[PDB]
Formats: C-alpha cells, sequence, structure tokens
C-alpha cells in the first residue's frame, strides 16, 4: 500500500 | 543514523500536500515497519517547498511519532491537517 497525501 | 530534515508545509485549500507514503505494516517481530516517502508530485506544495525527498523516513508529524505506527495512522495524521503541518524526517547518505 502506497498512499497519496 | 542519518540527518534530520524538518519542514512545515502549508496546505492550500483544495489541494493535497504533494507526496505519497509507504510502510507501516506489522512485521514478524511485532513492530510496524517504517513510514517512508515513496514519491513527491511535480509542482505540488511539497515539491515547491523542496526540502523533502522520496526515500526519507518519517519521524514525526507535528508532536506525534511516526515510529512503530500503522500505515493508516500516518495517513490519518497527514489528512487531518488543513493548514500548516510540520514534517520531521531523516535521510541517510
Ligand atoms: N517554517
Ligand atoms: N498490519
Amino acid at each position: 500500500p502506497e498512499t497519496s497525501v | 543514523a542519518g540527518s534530520t530534515i524538518i519542514t512545515s508545509l502549508q496546505r492550500k485549500e483544495g489541494h493535497s500536500l504533494g507526496f505519497s507514503i509507504t510502510g507501516g505494516f506489522k512485521q514478524a517481530d511485532g513492530q510496524y515497519s517504517g513510514i517512508y516517502i515513496s514519491k513527491i508530485a511535480k509542482d505540488s506544495i511539497a515539491a515547491v517547498d523542496g526540502k523533502l525527498s522520496a526515500g526519507d523516513i518519517l519521524l514525526k508529524i507535528n508532536d506525534e511519532s511516526m515510529t512503530n505506527v500503522p500505515h493508516s495512522r500516518a495517513v490519518q495524521m497527514l489528512r487531518s491537517e488543513g493548514k500548516i503541518i510540520t514534517i520531521v524526517a531523516s535521510r541517510q547518505q
């Protein structure tokens, strides 16, 4: 999981 | 153990901060893996600020430690802040 913020 | 990178990003209404994070999953030894910056979006607030880099390990958001925490906690802490957010990170050569 890689999450953009 | 690396060098400390510290910056306070100012969110513009309507916009993301401009970077992505990976990590924070539980390992066999019961600790969560580190949270790292995995990309920075071109022309974004984080990119224009310029201090952070992909590969940096996140140490703190404001007063909160990012060591030994789940991914979703780091995501929540980032998404919770609507204006200024202090990011403390570390970077090795
Ligand atoms: N600042
Ligand atoms: N996990």
